[PDB]
């Protein structure tokens, strides 16, 4: 009995990894509105030759590639803005 | 009584109801897990009918929580970029700010002292 | 007499399982290998289809490799002590309001 | 406990024989295909979902430190904003009257 137990439980664990929360789905996203900051419009009006970003909604449906391109450019702009900053390390004491 | 207690303690591994109780609880744990597996046999054979179909990609329901959460985090990014931009530009994160609160907490402290 | 009785009882409790146990564990090992394979062969990165589904998959893979290299250059921070310090600063804002009223 | 264990092992042997017959008629028969969704395709998946989870906690990290910075700026505005207002004009002259009474000593 002990042998069989030691020979199954880990496998049971990964079964518990896969047959867990198998009842999750998405919801409606049409209620989300758009208030785009105009600096993004400036940046997409600056570099049409390099930035091949399409519309967020084409044919009335969401385009994931274009919005991931937009978040990628947001992260890259953030990267320029933080590498302009000279700070490197962050340290805080919560005991205080 | 020395012999009787000796034979009672020598048989502690299998006879007494304690270890029987723990092996019983392991049995109900195994039975509950395998019953939760077995109740969804039609769902399991629905998983089994999903090979490497590049034309009709077989998404599942466990990963929906991840994609919902990352989509909502993207939405919260797009909603308030401007606040994050003004927050990073005016003052450094927990640097100059961290310093000034330690020196300016002392003014409320001393105000309480008066 | 009583020890032989309880021993005999656990013999008929234990005996039928040992024969089926070998087949049970071998078929469980094979089906767990199959479960590992089918868990290891469910690619989920897609939305409402643009172009082809596999082309959308690979485009998302390339974009998230770019995102992962940008993250690996920029991985700093935590998540729970931020919640704790937010909670305590909110509490001390409340304390500031009450001490002003008390003053 | 004896009745419980015999009933539990009876139902457990029932579950064993059920699992055997389910594997023999439907599960292993699905696995009986000569190409059983070939296992070299298996390790290929270890770039999508684990990376998705990694990106998940990385986004919660980045928003968490962003909210930390926002609350830092808010606390900067509170500390440097001089939250005490000395009660306008009547309270400040009344407080001045308390200090003229205090230096009566």
């Amino acid at each position: 009995v002990n042998e069989t137990l030691m020979f199954l439980e880990k496998e049971r664990e990964v079964v518990s990894s896969v047959l867990s929360l198998v009842n999750q789905y998405a919801l409606d996203g049409t209620n989300v509105a758009i208030n785009i900051p105009r600096l993004l419009l400036d940046k997409i009006e600056k570099q049409m030759f390099q930035l091949h970003i399409g519309n967020v909604y084409e044919a009335g449906k969401l385009n994931l590639l274009t919005v991931i391109q937009l978040l990628n450019e947001v992260l890259k702009v953030m990267k320029y803005e933080r590498c302009q900053a000279d700070q490197a390390r962050l340290t805080v004491d919560l005991h205080y | 009584e020395i012999e009787l207690l000796k034979l009672e303690k020598d048989t502690a591994d299998v006879v007494h109801p304690f270890f029987l109780a723990q092996k019983c609880h392991t049995l109900q744990s195994m039975n509950n897990h395998l019953e939760a597996v077995l109740k969804e046999k039609r769902s399991l054979r629905q998983r089994l009918l999903k090979p490497m179909c590049q034309e009709n990609l077989p998404i599942e329901a466990v990963y929906h929580r991840y994609m919902v959460h990352l989509l909502e985090l993207a939405v919260t990014f797009i909603e308030r970029l401007e606040t994050h931009l003004e927050t990073i530009r005016n003052i450094p994160h927990l640097a100059a700010n961290l310093k000034k609160m330690n020196q300016a907490l002392a003014k409320m402290d001393i105000l309480v002292t008066e | 007499r009583e020890l032989a009785d309880v021993l005999d009882a656990q013999i008929e409790m234990l005996s039928p399982f040992e024969a089926v146990a070998t087949r049970f564990k071998e078929q469980y090992r094979t089906f767990a290998t199959a479960l590992d394979t089918t868990r290891h062969e469910l690619p989920v990165r897609s939305i409402h289809l643009e172009g082809d589904g596999q082309q959308l998959l690979d485009a998302l893979q390339h974009e998230l490799v770019t995102t992962q290299r940008l993250l690996g250059e920029l991985d700093v921070g935590d998540s729970e002590e931020n919640v704790q310090v937010l909670d305590l600063l909110s509490e001390l804002k409340d304390v500031t309001a009450k001490k002003d009223l008390e003053l | 406990l004896d009745q419980k264990l015999r009933l539990v092992t009876s139902d457990f042997h029932q579950l064993i024989l059920a699992f055997l017959q389910v594997y023999d008629d439907e599960l292993g028969e699905c696995c009986q295909r000569p190409g059983p969704d070939l296992h070299p395709c298996g390790p290929i998946i270890q770039a999508t979902h684990q990376n998705l989870t990694s990106y998940s906690q990385l986004l919660q990290v980045v928003m968490a430190v962003a909210d930390t910075s926002a609350k830092a700026v808010e606390t900067v505005k509170k500390q440097q904003g001089e939250q005490i207002c000395w009660g306008g004009s009547s309270s400040v002259m009344s407080l001045a009257t308390k200090m003229n009474e205090l230096m009566e000593k």
